[PDB]
Order: C-alpha cells, then sequence, then structure tokens
C-alpha cells in the first residue's frame, strides 16, 4: 500500500465497452 | 461520469501544450546555470544510489555524486531541464544541449 | 511697473512650458515659438498698459505626421488661459461646450490662483473628450528638464503589445506610475498605456525601463 506498488490515482477514460 | 474526467484531461493537456515553448524559438541562455548543474548532479546521484543503470566506466568508485560528476563530464546524463518563465510557460533543454560554465 | 514685470515673466515661463508640454505630447510646435524672447512676449501677448491678456494666449495644436503615424487616434488639442483668480462654472462651460463644438479630442485648461470645486465636476463629464487642469504657478518650471527626472516616452499600443508578449506579462505586473504623477500629467497619460523610461544608470549607463499608467 505505497506509491511504489499501487497507482496514485486511477480514473476511467470511457464507459466500459463489452467485448 | 468518466467523461468529466476525459474533459479535464483534455483541458490539462491543452494547457500544457499551450504553455510549452517550441524548440525553434527558445530564448534562454545556452549555458547551464550553476543551479541547474548542481541539481542535475544531485538528482543523477540519487538515481544512481537507487540502482539505476550507469553510462560511465566506474574506476572503482563508490561516491554516487562522483559518478554523477563523471557522467556530466562525459555528457551521459539522461535528464532534461525544464526552465520556467514567470508566466508558467516553459522551455526544455537537454543536458547534452547545454555548455557547462 | 515694479512687480508687474515679474508677473509677466511668470506668465512667459508658464507659456513656454505649456508649448514644450504640447510639443512633447506630440503636436506640431516649432522652436521659433518655443524659444520666444521676453520682449517678443511683451510685444505679442501684452498690450500698451502692461496688462497680460489671455484671450489670445490660447492656441490650437495638431498632431505631427510622425505622431499621426505612430498613434492613429490623435485628435486636435486646445489650450486655454484665464485672467480671473478663480475660474467660474460659466467660464468652464464656455470651454467644455467649445471643446465639443470644435471637435477636439483633448483640451488643456489652466487657472491663475485656484479652481472652484463647482467647476471641477465637469472636466471628466464629457467623454471621450479629455480635459486636463493646470495652474499658471506650479508650471513655471518644466519638470522634465530636471536632471533627476529621466526621459519618459509614451509607448504606442503596437509596441506595447510587443513588450508584453516579449516579457509574457499582464498589464498589472509592470512597475506602475500614478495617474496623478506630475510626469504623467505632463505626458497626458491615460490609464492603461505604458511609458518607457530611459534611466541613466551609474553602473551600466543607459538602460530602458518601463512603467504602466494605472
Amino acid at each position: 500500500a505505497t506509491t511504489l506498488n499501487t497507482p496514485v490515482v486511477i480514473h476511467a477514460t470511457q464507459l466500459p465497452q463489452h467485448v | 461520469g468518466p467523461e468529466d474526467f476525459q474533459q479535464h484531461e483534455q483541458i490539462r493537456r491543452k494547457t500544457l501544450k499551450e504553455k510549452a515553448i517550441p524548440k525553434d524559438q527558445r530564448a534562454t541562455t545556452p549555458y547551464m546555470t550553476k543551479y541547474e548543474r548542481a541539481r542535475i548532479l544531485g538528482t543523477r546521484a540519487l538515481q544512481i544510489s537507487m540502482n539505476a543503470p550507469v553510462f560511465v566506466d566506474l574506476e572503482g568508485e563508490t561516491d554516487p555524486l562522483r559518478i554523477a560528476m563523471k557522467e556530466l563530464a562525459e555528457k551521459k546524463i539522461p535528464l532534461v531541464i525544464r526552465r520556467y518563465l514567470p508566466d508558467g510557460s516553459f522551455e526544455d533543454w537537454s543536458v547534452e544541449e547545454l555548455i557547462v560554465d | 511697473d515694479q512687480e508687474n514685470e515679474r508677473n509677466i515673466s511668470r506668465l512667459w515661463r508658464a507659456f513656454r512650458t505649456v508649448k514644450e508640454m504640447v510639443k512633447d505630447r506630440g503636436y506640431f510646435i516649432t522652436q521659433e515659438e518655443v524659444e520666444l524672447p521676453l520682449e517678443d512676449f511683451k510685444a505679442k501677448y501684452c498690450d500698451s498698459m502692461g496688462r497680460p491678456q489671455r484671450k489670445m494666449m490660447s492656441f490650437q495644436a495638431n498632431p505631427t505626421e510622425e505622431s499621426i503615424s505612430k498613434f492613429p487616434d490623435m485628435g486636435s488639442l486646445w489650450v486655454e488661459f484665464c485672467d480671473e483668480p478663480s475660474v467660474g462654472v460659466k467660464t468652464m462651460k464656455t470651454f467644455v461646450i467649445h471643446i465639443q463644438e470644435k471637435n477636439f479630442q483633448t483640451g488643456i485648461f489652466v487657472y491663475q490662483n485656484n479652481i472652484t470645486p463647482s467647476a471641477m465636476k465637469l472636466v471628466p463629464s464629457i467623454p471621450p473628450a479629455t480635459i486636463e487642469t493646470f495652474n499658471e504657478a506650479a508650471l513655471v518650471v518644466n519638470i522634465t528638464h530636471h536632471e533627476l527626472v529621466p526621459k519618459h516616452i509614451r509607448l504606442s499600443s503596437d509596441e506595447k503589445r510587443e513588450l508584453l508578449k516579449r516579457y509574457r506579462l499582464k498589464e498589472s505586473q509592470l512597475p506602475r506610475i500614478q495617474r496623478a504623477d506630475p510626469v504623467a500629467l505632463y505626458l497626458g497619460l491615460k490609464r492603461g498605456e505604458v511609458v518607457k523610461i530611459i534611466r541613466k544608470s551609474e553602473t551600466s549607463g543607459r538602460y530602458a525601463s518601463y512603467r504602466i499608467c494605472m
């Protein structure tokens, strides 16, 4: 749980597209 | 939802691209300032101390700052200085593009 | 005549510095009119009885061709004097209405002793025409001739935008010169236009500084 093994912030670019 | 983030990211990238000064018209000193030299040496020394790859022949040396000074002498430091103008606009000079002293 | 001569000398000095002010602001004035001998002043603007009459002391000025090219919006100018110790509202209206009906962009009004508050609320009351106020005293010396006062040159907007884009500045981030600064009054500096100062430095000689009127 550190800035060396997990991303700082995560955001969604678009809506989830089903494949 | 996410599209709010997409708009914010687009705006951030657009403002960043507007602030950047293209290489063809940067009007700052060709020489590396003493402050830039000191910080390049310190940051490169930190990176070497944290087990980064090194681009010079270690003459049996152990001081990371000395290794960084050797890299600067041989112009092998993969760093870039981003000089900031008062308005927030910035230029980008590579280390090998600058002349020390 | 034992002191009226001194009064006429004071009037002559004020007239000379008014002409110098107009020429510096950039309207066509000739060195023949500037370098005007005291005897010529007596023979021209003074009557037989030694009385200084200021009806004909007034004059109209027009921009030079260089000034027209540099600042396209330079209109005509009008300078007026007055013999009364205090300028009245009627005498001030005869100036403002005259400015309007003669289509003058700027007008310079002076007063011998004082200006009443009653006549002070109409000078900014008729835009876009600008009316500026002065005294016959406190003008007898041109402050721009003082060696401490540097050379101030009003900067045109074309080169003002060039300066601002060169230094990546807002208008507000420049050094500021007060709208009521005596040199600003001399130059007729509107707010928002920058002035260029050629400072004689003890170290590096001539270097150009810039202030903004604001």
